[PDB]
């Protein structure tokens, strides 16, 4: 029979770097109905966002 | 110019909306 004892100390020094590039499109919509005592309106909107 | 003044007060009666970005 045999017994083994072991100790281990590890020093790990690590580097990392990164880039990233995002390209974002977007198409918005809107409708609106306004009402008053005597004033009524309506509105339609649309939006085109690049990024 | 009374009609023009009334139109101006009607325009004031409201909001020029907001500028929102959803990017």
């Amino acid at each position: 029979q045999s017994t083994q004892n072991t100790d281990s100390q590890t020093r790990t020094i690590s580097k990392n770097t990164s880039t990233s590039r995002t390209h974002t499109s977007e198409v918005h919509g809107n409708a609106e109905v306004h009402a008053s005592f005597f004033d009524i309106g309506g509105s339609v909107s649309a939006g085109f966002s690049n990024s | 110019t009374q009609e023009e003044h009334l139109k101006e007060i009607m325009k004031h009666i409201v909001k020029i909306e907001v500028k929102g970005e959803e990017a």
